[PDB]
């Protein structure tokens, strides 16, 4: 859709669950399109700045997650097509990861980048 | 398994190229002339050319036709072997972490190793830990 594409290249971040790359306005006005019932980052900025971080690199134009090699390698085949990242560094605090396991969402480290 | 192709781009317009072709795809996915691309890779460490995913070489030529940012490398589309689909996604150590060690580019303490203390959430300025090297206003006039 037209909502998953970042409007402006300035002030864009990437989530740590599905690696959604969008502008800071879309994460506040709409939020995470791939997870809205477990995260609830629409309507505020503290939650947007808590889970989603600016420290990320790599951009991919995901269009057909059901048939693509890069989608399977990043385990983003069950997500919505759109702007994604290949290495989103960081870790969630111990305040939102405990509820995801009780709700059946396995938070996986999307940082596929190597350290030294 | 879809194939990966390499196209040449303008130097300094990689993210613009990606954000333009994604909007082209969304603007032509419902017409009679859709795009056969799966995804376009634009690494941040590279500068000068990008990558595109398509099964055959005709699809990329029929998809990148009409864009002024990919008109130069339009007459040739190289192909990488199957073992280079993995080395593209590798990133070596974003780059924003507190209590780390960074260096300056401009100012007086050029190429001097420093330390980070606090990060402003506004993405405007960043705190730094350095040591002054001034004379305390004794030598200079
Ligand atoms: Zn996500």
């Amino acid at each position: 859709a037209l909502e998953t594409v970042p409007k402006d290249l300035r002030h864009l971040r990437a989530c740590l669950l599905c690696s959604l790359v969008k502008t800071i306005d879309q994460f506040e006005y709409d939020g995470c399109d791939n997870c809205d019932a477990y995260l609830q980052m629409k309507g505020n900025r503290e939650m947007v700045y808590d889970c989603t971080s600016s420290s990320f690199d790599g951009i991919i134009a995901m269009m057909s997650p059901e048939d693509s090699w890069v989608s399977k390698w990043q385990r983003v085949s069950n997500f919505k097509p759109g702007v994604y990242a290949v290495s989103v560094t960081g870790r969630l605090p111990q305040g939102i990861v405990r509820e995801l396991k009780s709700r059946g969402v396995a938070y996986k480290s999307r940082d596929t980048a190597i350290k030294t | 398994d879809p194939n990966l192709w390499t196209v040449k781009c303008k130097i300094g317009e990689e993210r613009a190229t990606a954000i333009s072709l994604m909007r082209k795809f969304i603007a032509y996915q419902f017409t009679d002339t859709p795009l056969q691309i799966k995804s376009v890779v634009a690494p941040e460490h590279v500068k000068g050319y990008i990558y595109v995913e398509a099964y055959k070489q005709t699809h990329v030529k029929q998809a990148i036709e009409g864009v002024g940012n990919l008109r130069l490398g339009y007459w040739n589309q190289q192909m990488v072997p199957i073992k280079e689909m993995t080395d593209v996604l590798k990133v070596v150590k974003a780059n924003l972490k507190p209590k780390s060690w960074v260096r300056l580019k401009r100012g007086i303490y050029k190429d001097d190793i420093a330390q980070v203390d606090y990060v402003e959430p506004s993405q405007n300025t960043i705190s730094l830990k350095m040591i002054p090297r001034i004379d305390y206003d004794r030598i200079k006039a």
